[PDB]
């Protein structure tokens, strides 16, 4: 994986456990902005982040960015965004998202939910 | 205060689901875009002004220059399946991706 991937891969990491949320969204930003190409790693730390934020238009916005591009199939990215729709009390979205997927139970999916609510 | 380069809610990203018995042509699919962005603005003349990329293989869905609330008037249409904003896949050239539609010219990408 390249250098510089592996490098904000690991600070949008290292941020998300410190529980400094909002800053791993800020580098994720500047990833996109500056043309380096996340990976399913980079996708799956900034929507649990999104998850525990309750950032929701975001998430939505890599929904449709996983979307156009070819993430979506990944395992990694939809059980990332099936979280992040659970957490944010959307439990329709994550369903379809489930839906969508070729394990993860639905009854997980459920209980992340509701443990959100 | 975080978003996407290029997503400003006032395009969006329709992406539908077709059947398999038989799965549409391209053509088809294309048409399908188009009929839905017309049942939701009211004509075809519109929906051909605002559809300005798609994609029938990366992903079956159109991408759109409408605003927020018209955008939510898609949602439990037929083969609707996601209603979200648009981004650039190509932040330096400002380019949202898919192939082009330029009033009804298709460009590939």
């Amino acid at each position: 994986v390249a250098p510089t991937v592996v490098t904000y891969n690991a600070l949008i990491d290292g941020l998300c456990k410190a529980g400094k949320l909002d800053e791993a969204l800020k580098l994720f930003e500047e990833m996109v902005e500056k043309g380096i190409k996340p990976d399913e790693f980079t996708f799956s730390s900034v929507l649990k982040a999104c998850a525990r934020l309750g950032a929701l238009e975001l998430g939505k916005q890599i929904h449709g960015y996983v979307i156009k591009s070819g993430f979506e199939s990944n395992v990694v990215v939809y059980n990332a965004l099936i979280d992040m729709y659970s957490k944010c009390g959307l439990l329709e979205e994550a369903r379809k998202v489930f839906d969508e997927m070729p394990e993860l139970t639905y009854r997980r999916v459920v209980e992340s939910y509701c443990r959100a609510k | 205060t975080i978003m996407l380069p290029g997503s400003d809610y006032n395009h969006w990203l329709i992406v539908m689901e077709f059947p398999k018995d038989p799965a549409p042509s391209r053509d088809q699919m294309i048409d399908t875009y188009l009929n839905t962005l017309a049942t939701v603005l009211g004509s075809m003349e519109e929906a051909k002004k605002n559809m300005y990329a798609f994609s029938t293989t990366t992903y079956t869905g159109f991408q759109c220059t409408i605003d927020e609330e018209t955008s939510e008037k898609f949602k439990g249409l037929p083969g609707v399946l996601w209603v979200l904003p648009d981004s650039y896949i190509d932040v330096k050239n400002k380019d949202y991706g898919g192939d082009k539609y330029i009033n009804g010219e298709i460009i590939p990408s």
